[PDB]
């Protein structure tokens, strides 16, 4: 998953 | 001998990324759930750590080469090193006078006892303070501190990493930049590089202990509910 | 005619549960992430709503019959009614003078605009304020307000509920307690019961609108990361 | 799932 981390890495 | 343009550009980019992701005033600390002195310090410290993960991501994204890795390696590297980068970056607030992290006032002065009130034990806090004292005594240049963080982040020996050859290369490129910086720009740094590489070994055991203690906390829904979505995701077991 | 011992015991238990789970001073509000006036009010309001879910669970557990339902029906009932119970209980802080929820000082006075800064629109906030004004004008006794919350909680028409016959019975037992209370103890309440039952219909549409707006917010990781583990779980889609 | 809710309901 890792929804937040993916967003924060753009 | 002297540093090359490429080595100098790496130092420039890293120092700038740290200046952009680390606030020496600690002014954003008023936005966290307030400190309280059953695990009274957990909300404040979870908010502090969540805020710091965001900063570490900010820093990481500016490490030359990191942005070129797969989103998967970027996540695998962030997940396993986050607590170590948090431990390294916290050194800038650590004071040898009171053995605490001083982040503004009486409210944001953190001692061993406060972290105990966040579900942590002296099995972690005793070697952490000893690591903090040791690293503080190295009187690192901003360039060395920023290089040490980037070197830590780019450690290929992490669970989940796939391209261990490309991460090992970026880390070695950074290790040579550090070695040369100490040689050219640090008078009396003849034994510093070794002492610094030894601090990364210390971080591995501190990381292992934190993960154990965090797993305990994360398994109790009354404590896990006090964490943040970002902390849960980063310190969580998902692949 | 008059109320029976059983009906009286139901009123006693409910009023006591509300006194135990609702603080008129709002003193726990200083422990939330502070209010800020991109979605500046989201951290404070997520903390406020997370705190209120805990209170609603506390209240629910003391509603006679609720504790006897399966953990599954208890969860299914809490999940679908939580926002409605939060809307009902918030009426106690609502003021007709300034059309706001006044919870202590200048920091904890919440107006439509503040909730807009929590990722909500006037498609929800306009009927909410109209619902708040209407319910406030009913000048409910503490006994009626507490009964209305328990009646709402025990609505059998919710997604996920399994034993709709046992929940419908508890709700009807509570509806008769309310009807009799108004008849015996409320002078001029001849049309109150109907007006109150109509407020539950209003809550269904307010609930639907909140869920839509919340789904939008929960799908953007930059906003979902500001929520709490409890809010995510309760307003989340998991079965 | 519902780990938190289950705990809070005891
Ligand atoms: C986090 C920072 C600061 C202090 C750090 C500190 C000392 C407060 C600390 C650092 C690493 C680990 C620990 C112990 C574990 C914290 C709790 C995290 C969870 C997820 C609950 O296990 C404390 C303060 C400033 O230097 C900023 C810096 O980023
Ligand atoms: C929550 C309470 C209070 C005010 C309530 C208020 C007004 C502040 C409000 C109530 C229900 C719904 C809303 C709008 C949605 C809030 C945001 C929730 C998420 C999950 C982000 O969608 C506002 C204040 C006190 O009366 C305590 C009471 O429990």
């Amino acid at each position: 998953r890792h929804k937040i981390l993916h967003r924060l890495l753009q | 001998h002297m540093l090359s343009d490429e080595q100098m550009q790496i130092i420039n980019s890293l120092v700038e990324a740290h200046h952009k992701t680390y606030d020496d005033s600690y002014s954003d600390f008023v936005r966290f759930r307030p400190p309280v002195r059953r695990l009274s310090m957990l909300p404040h410290l979870a908010d502090l750590v969540s805020y710091s993960i965001q900063k570490v991501i900010g820093f990481a994204k500016m490490i030359p080469g990191f942005r070129d890795l797969t989103a998967e390696d970027q996540i695998a590297l962030l997940k396993s090193s986050a607590i170590e980068i948090i431990m390294l970056r916290s050194n800038q607030s650590f004071s040898l006078e009171d053995m605490s992290w001083s982040c503004g006032g009486p409210d944001f002065k953190y001692c061993i006892n406060d972290v105990t009130k966040a579900g942590h034990t002296l099995e972690l806090l005793e070697p952490l303070v000893k690591f903090q004292v040791g690293l503080k005594k190295l009187k690192l240049h901003e360039e060395e501190h920023v290089l040490l963080m980037a070197i830590c982040l780019l450690s290929p020996d992490r669970p989940g990493v796939q391209d261990h050859v490309r991460i090992e290369a970026l880390q070695d490129r950074l290790c040579d930049v550090l070695q040369a910086y100490i040689r050219i720009q640090h008078p009396g740094g003849r034994l510093l590089y070794a002492k610094m590489i030894q601090k990364l070994a210390d971080l591995r055991s501190l990381n292992e202990e934190h993960s154990k203690q965090y797993r305990s906390l994360s398994f109790q829904p009354e404590h896990s509910m006090q964490l943040t979505p970002l902390v849960l995701e980063v310190f969580g077991s998902e692949v």
